[PDB]
């Protein structure tokens, strides 16, 4: 079984086709582009039909199979796509792959889509079958720090200059979503026909800074801006993003900083981020924070954080956005009354 | 709107014209028939958007002119539950319309007649008059063979073809094709179009056996069809048919014939324990024999032998028994000819005396 | 009958568009250099201009005069379009057909060519209520369209939708339209309309927007109704006053300056209508805290309470920090003994009294 | 297990007892009946928990005893695809069965006979044997009647009255009640119990017009029915049923004699534009005359105008259309005497030509 | 086969039952100055006799001899009632009819008139647990109710049911048993069924009872 990424993909189709690819992975983005560059060879190979399901416990297995036994007058060189369940398959489903991987034909060509396989699901006797005849392709959504690499290819395969603010103001604004990103260089290409990217481009584009990016907020607040923190927590809440999910970020944020914190006070802030993996981009934010707060903060804050999660958990309040800009101003340098933290 | 009718004269045109009517309508104007009197004439009309139908009545006594829409199935029931041999008087009052019949009286609702939609005028570009019988056979011999729901549109609907004095129907699914031609004594330029299903199944409807011809206009896009008193227009399908000449094999080195109703009682018997959800057979031809075998998941087999004229090697091959048994019910003949190449080539079934009506079978991988 | 205003004032050319540069530009520059893709996707909050942006782009498509950014408006299909009887550009309210089998058969329509366009547009609304069947219908349908056919999307709840489908299409996201250009349309508007107005009612009637243009034009509509066809300032700010009801703010200034007689004036008032007592106390407990939070940093107070920022401003600025956590706190035991009081409203006369008059005696 | 036996006098028995059978049995045993072979006689048995049926042929063939069980549905398939005339040859090998007649060959698998259920004896307190023909009568005045899944499980069964020389059947549903009774020529005590639709249904269908008396017997919770070679075993409600005496009006005033047969095509008339979510209907009697006006929500009129031997003063009284039009069809009869007491009273409709059969019909305050 | 003592001494008169003196007052007095209501609700805390209470206004509106705060006991109705089969007394478990679709198919069989009693009676029991729909489907045919139906509602928590429904029905509330008055109807049952006790155990029985007759 070849193993490949997607920009080898290309190269293993150019060298020949295989009976079966299978698309492993967490990235909607480069899943289809795989699948749209695999169906392109197979119907410039001559695959001029296409058949797609959804594997779920309610499938009817008996069309897929006369499908593979039926041959063709004259539309011939099939192709079938399956969708794997996220959960993954089960014995039934595993079982059902094993006869449909036995009933496999040289005109036949077979697409899987999914979520990565653990090693319960890797150890199939379907998956074991096709080893011989499969090259899986990995496609999961890079790192921060391998963020830039992807947004600076994906920028000079379009025929596009983007300064180094500019990359870098773009991984900040669209981290984790890379058809937002996408859609975003599509958008300024538009815009621009030279195609010259600068600063002030990319800033006025994004003056839109829709949603979903509560991160900034957190990282605001690790900074120390009270006035930038502020400004984004009323933008998110103005968009209505979900309290829950900023509750849950600070969270995870809030209680690394107070296990650095607590065990700083034997050892340097740099070391505990390397034993922490801490990404460099990161470290800085968090240090100023660890530098900035001492241990009477990131303890109040962690009595709101529980008091408002508790209370969201079994009240579901929709206040919990005052309380949230509280615990903004409680995780900046203010010093608080401490009552309005209920203390 | 006022007139008189008679229930018998009624009854049948009526019929007609609500049969295609059903289910919930995009638009319930759609549900309704348009019901015209002028100049001594009654004209029944209905509609769904993709085809129409139109039927006229010949009135004898007082009327006045007028034209209204009216519900479909009650007018149908209050007709047809009125006792034989009645004389029905329908007026218009208001928005409503008023049924008598004796000493029964109904009042129904009703709708503009500018809502209804009417079909633009079209120009036809081949016409020609033949017999209800023909029509009728090239139907019942190639309807079966269409797809029911494809991507492919133009597999869903059967290809009609003039060439020369011959009309031929062809239709397929990609995994079975069936092809019939008939003389109509005429010359006629070369021509093919594409029916849908629904406008076949009314043009097999609206057949009644009678001695009345029927006569075919056809357009760019739209066919008309003219039988006594009804007319029946329908639009036509765009798209390519593919080519069944290719379909048909070159050159079938081995022949085998053999009687219909035993090989079909064969078929059936094995099919009844073979698998139900593949219905796959696998048949061994040898010397004047002739096998079938099917199974099931649960181990439980059926075999069965029988004679036959055969003269080749031989052979096994796999096959669905559910195409097989469709080309034999097609094929009411004493003996059916199939001719072959090889285990992974198409079959073609013929009559043993006729050749009008050919198909072709894709085997199965097994 | 006069018409609506926005129903009147749909905007017909991209010029006539309010804000929403990004998208009307890359657009145009699309339209110019040919490059158009498959499916496009329009996502922002109600009121945004999605729905008229992608007639204005349905309508440049399939323009006799040929695909440009400016529609003439003059051709047949324009009248057409605009009028909504053009053949060739089906609408969808995904909302109301949301079952596999009715979008099976609008979806089949693709086979057809087009009768009198270069494009078959189809425009499809409120997409985020389809069904799984349905989603996948479409999925089936955008992996090989046909040339000759483009889809438009629009909706206010793009998570909703699958990441396949996302994946396939390009999205545009709406901003808000500021307070300035909300402005000036409604006063276009007016003048276009023949309606006296002023130009404080105006920027009320923008302020109170709040970056909707289409409850920019309702809240227009309301003022025009409630003033005798005229558009004034004192109709404006009665019709605003109506939904204000400040009883709460009042009563938190009445206590900071220990003014008995308002506050039970202000009470009776709030008791005349409809009220939750312990929403009041949690509003009161609110605005104390953002009195708080502004006092720490000025930055605290936002955009969201532009209408009350000079009042909110003023008492921090005024009242001593001090003051302040002793309100929030008595407000907060007030809070908790609230529900084995005799009465809500009991329990709130006597929590406002003890903030008043009281001061509690902590332990140690 | 061996033994041959023509398919003729196979084919009958094999259909009997597959019909009590359901599609669903939800036990593998269930869906396969008992067939054992003893003696010179072969028994076949099919139960489903509630009812249990019994058929017996006679067997000419050398055969051994034995005891197993099949599958109902193939075996009855197999049985019927076989030609005309041909003998079956039953055998068990081991798990396997084999149905060899002729040139084919099947091998239908097998289920221990121990593990049939089987219903425990019982004694008759009443025996009688009555005409197949007066059965199929008071079944049928009484049928239509019965409450399809009302909640009262009481009512899902038809109530069977034995008393002095007549045997009565009563059906309910809480709004309609239908009574019939007929003379059995022989005295028997005093009894009433209660029979499942599903014992009724099965009943009708084990008629067929013979001369040969069927047997009825009636224990303290169940009941049995034999003709010919068939036997038929069901269980009993066991519960209370409503008197028809006391629901039956007392002394009604009008005695309004209708035409039957115009009459009920002028309720299927209106029923036809009648309000289809209550399906009610507005009798105006009137002197010798009968308006039926039906109006549904679409508000289109139905008023229908017969003639009728109506004396009494003229009355308005609200109808289901349904339960009227059912109880014309079951009458069968020329003239229906609606006896009357007031609007708001419940109807007695009775045969003017036959006193035994008779219907109650509660109307509606619409 | 055995019934346990709560369900063989259930009262089957009014004089049977223990406490609860002013609601059979209002009851009686009612009947006897023919001033009846169509809606009855009744509340308490559990085993206080709510449908004991109501299954005797059933039996007492639908009896043979007439309208009477005293019924017979012996004719046909008041048996078929104590019995539990009565045609005309339709009881409807609410916990488990929640469905409105039940609720529409029983208001859709009110036109027609009752079979041998006079009046068509509807008990329904729980009726805290219906659904909101089945309380908006009410309202309308409850605040006309035809002249030949009554409604009578049996609950614990009134709480639950909306304002609506309450000011559509006269409430009954029935107290709490005391301790005394729990002691003396068991040492009454005991007596009545020979068994011997002592008043220690019965002083402990009605302290561990805790209001509840039923425990
Ligand atoms: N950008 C805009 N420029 C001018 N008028 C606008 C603009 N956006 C909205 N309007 C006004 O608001 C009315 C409704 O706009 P719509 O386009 O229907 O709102 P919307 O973005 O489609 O909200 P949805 O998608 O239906 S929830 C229009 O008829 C205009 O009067
Ligand atoms: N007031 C009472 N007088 C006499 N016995 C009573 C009384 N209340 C309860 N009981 C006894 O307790 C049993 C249950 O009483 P119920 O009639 O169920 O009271 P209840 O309030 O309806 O209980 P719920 O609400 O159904 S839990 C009766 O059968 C009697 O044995
Ligand atoms: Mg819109
Ligand atoms: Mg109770
Ligand atoms: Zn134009
Ligand atoms: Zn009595």
């Amino acid at each position: 079984m070849i193993r490949l990424y997607p920009e080898q993909l290309r190269a293993q189709l150019n060298e020949g086709l295989r009976a079966a690819y299978l698309l492993l992975g967490n990235d909607p983005l480069l899943l289809q582009e795989s699948q749209d560059a695999v169906r392109q060879v197979a119907a410039a190979q001559g695959f001029e039909e296409h058949h797609t399901f959804s594997i779920d416990p309610n499938t009817d297995w008996n069309a897929i199979f006369s499908l593979c036994q039926a041959m063709s007058l004259f539309a011939s060189r099939q192709t079938l796509l399956l969708l794997l369940p996220e959960n993954g398959p089960n014995a039934a489903i595993n079982e059902q792959l094993l006869t449909l991987t036995g009933l496999l034909h040289d005109d036949l060509l077979l697409i899987v889509r999914g979520n990565k396989l653990s090693k319960a699901q890797e150890n199939a006797a379907w998956f074991t079958a096709l080893a011989n005849r499969s090259v899986q392709v990995t496609c999961q959504t890079p790192e921060q720090a391998q963020l830039p690499r992807w947004v600076a290819a994906r920028a000079k395969q379009l025929n596009l200059e983007l300064d180094d603010a500019a990359n870098q103001v773009l991984c900040y604004c669209y981290e984790g979503n890379l058809l937002a990103l996408a859609q975003a260089l599509e958008r300024l290409s538009l815009l621009w026909p030279d195609g010259k990217l600068t600063l002030p481009r990319v800033e006025q584009a994004v003056n839109d800074a829709a949603h979903f990016t509560p991160f900034h907020w957190v990282d605001a607040l690790l900074m120390g801006k009270s006035k930038r923190a502020l400004h984004i927590l009323q933008q998110l809440r103005l968009e209505g993003s979900e309290p829950v999910i900023l509750l849950r970020t600070l969270q995870r944020e809030l209680l690394l900083l107070v296990n650095l914190k607590r065990q700083s006070a034997h050892t340097p802030l740099r070391a505990l981020f390397d034993k922490h993996r801490v990404w460099q981009n990161r470290r800085g934010m968090m240090g100023e924070a660890l530098n900035r707060l001492s241990q009477t903060q990131l303890r109040q804050a962690v009595q709101l954080l529980t008091r408002t999660e508790l209370t969201l958990k079994q009240d579901y309040g929709q206040s919990v956005w005052a309380e949230l800009e509280g615990l903004s101003l409680l995780l900046c340098h203010k010093p608080l009354a401490d009552v309005f933290i209920d203390g | 709107m006022k007139f008189t009718v008679e229930r018998e004269h009624l009854l049948k045109p009526l019929q007609q014209v609500s049969g295609p009517l059903g289910g919930r309508p995009t638009l319930p104007i759609l549900g309704n028939l348009l019901l015209q009197v002028a100049d001594g004439t009654l004209s029944l009309t209905g509609t769904d958007l993709e085809m129409e139908m139109v039927a006229r009545v010949a009135l004898v006594q007082p009327h006045e002119p007028g034209a209204t829409t009216v519900p479909a199935r009650k007018f149908f029931d209050i007709c047809r539950g009125l006792p034989e041999g009645a004389e029905i008087a329908v007026q218009l009052e208001g928005e409503r319309m008023l049924v008598r019949s004796g000493r029964s009286r109904f009042s129904l609702s009703t709708l503009p007649a500018a809502d209804f939609p009417n079909l633009d005028d079209w120009q036809s570009e081949v016409e020609f008059t033949l017999p209800q019988a023909t029509m009728k056979r090239l139907i019942e011999a190639t309807q079966f063979s269409m797809a029911h729901q494809d991507v492919r549109y133009y597999l869903n609907g059967m290809l009609f073809e003039t060439e020369g004095e011959e009309l031929r129907t062809v239709a397929t699914d990609g995994h079975r094709l069936a092809v019939c031609s008939m003389p109509i004594g005429q010359s006629l330029p070369s021509h093919s179009v594409i029916v849908p299903r629904k406008g076949v199944i009314e043009l097999m409807r609206m057949l009644d056996g009678g001695d009345n011809p029927l006569r075919v206009q056809i357009g760019s896009n739209n066919i008309r069809a003219h039988v006594g008193d009804f007319i029946f227009t329908s639009k036509l399908v765009d798209g390519r048919f593919p080519d069944y000449r290719r379909v048909l094999p070159k050159n079938p080195d081995k022949h085998l014939e053999a009687g219909c109703d035993l090989l079909k009682q064969a078929f059936a018997r094995a099919a009844i324990l073979s698998n139900e959800k593949f219905r796959g057979v696998r048949l061994y031809v040898s010397e004047n024999q002739l096998k079938i075998t099917a199974n099931n998941p649960e181990q439980e087999e059926a075999e069965e032998i029988l004679d036959v004229t055969y003269s080749g090697a031989e052979m096994e091959i796999g096959f669905n028994v559910s195409y097989v048994l469709d080309v034999l019910n097609a094929l009411k003949c004493e003996n059916v000819r199939m001719m072959l190449t090889d285990s992974v080539s198409s079959v073609q079934i013929e009559d043993a005396a006729s050749q009008s009506a050919a198909y072709v079978v894709m085997p199965m991988r097994l | 009958s006069y018409q609506v205003l926005a129903r009147k004032w749909r905007p017909q050319t991209f010029a006539d568009v309010v804000g929403q540069e990004h998208v009307l530009t890359a657009l145009a520059n699309g339209l110019s250099l040919g490059r158009i893709h498959h499916a496009y996707l329009f996502s922002g909050t109600r009121g945004v201009g999605k729905t008229s942006i992608a007639r204005l782009l349905a309508k440049g498509l399939n323009c006799e005069t040929g695909i440009t950014a400016t529609p003439c408006g003059v051709c047949d299909n324009c009248r057409e379009i605009e009028q909504g009887r053009f053949v060739d550009l089906i609408e969808i309210d995904a909302a109301s057909r949301t079952k596999v089998e009715d979008t099976r058969d609008l979806l089949d329509n693709v086979q057809y060519a087009p009768a009198r366009g270069r494009f078959k547009v189809y425009l499809i609304d409120e997409v985020h209520m389809l069904s799984r069947h349905s989603f996948n219908a479409l999925l089936k349908t955008l992996e090989e369209p046909p040339e000759h056919v483009k889809f438009l999307l629009a909706t206010t709840d793009p998570q909703k939708l699958p990441v396949t489908i996302l994946s396939r299409c390009l999205q545009f996201h709406l901003k808000a339209l500021d307070v300035e250009q909300i402005r000036h349309q409604l006063e276009h508007i007016l003048n276009e309309e023949h309606i006296a107005h002023e130009p404080r009612a105006l920027q009320l009637l923008a302020r109170a927007a709040e970056g909707s243009l289409r409850d920019a034009l309702s809240l227009t509509d309301q003022a025009i109704a409630s003033g005798d066809g005229q558009v004034s300032t004192q109709a404006v700010s009665a019709m605003l006053g109506t939904l204000d009801d400040d009883q709460a703010l009042s009563l938190v200034e009445a206590m900071v300056e220990a003014n008995g007689e308002r506050v039970m004036a202000l009470i009776n008032e709030a008791a005349a209508r409809g009220i939750e007592w312990e929403a009041l106390l949690v509003e009161m407990l609110g605005l104390l805290h953002r009195i708080a939070m502004v006092q720490l940093s000025p930055a605290a107070l936002g955009n969201d309470m532009a209408a009350i920022e000079l009042r909110m401003r003023e008492l921090a600025r005024t009242i001593p920090p001090t003051d302040i956590q002793l309100y929030y706190q008595t407000l907060l035991i007030g809070r908790k003994e609230l529900p084995y009081a005799p009465d809500r409203r009991m329990g709130v006369e006597m929590t406002l009294l003890r903030a008043l008059a009281f001061h509690p005696r902590m332990p140690l």
